[PDB]
């Protein structure tokens, strides 16, 4: 449980991070 | 002394040009920047 909760976080991460680039290639 | 006027206004400008010089680099580093950052973006998305 305790490594598929930071799998969870680290897949959450990783989707900001798409969500992020994602905002930032609209922006520009 | 209108000499020496003439040589601090050289210098003011000097010094603006080197603002302006500035604040192009600036401009440049952030267009390049924008594109580069877009790339590694599309780079770390195929690693993830």
């Amino acid at each position: 449980e305790s490594v598929e909760d930071k799998l969870e976080l680290r897949r959450k991460q990783f989707h900001v991070l798409l969500s992020t680039i994602h905002e930032l290639q609209q922006t520009l | 002394q209108r000499k020496r006027l003439a040589e601090k206004y050289r210098e003011c400008l000097s010094n603006k040009e080197k603002i302006l010089k500035e604040i192009e680099v600036k401009k440049e580093y952030l267009s390049s920047l924008q594109p580069r950052l877009n790339s590694i973006m599309q780079a770390s998305l195929p690693v993830q």
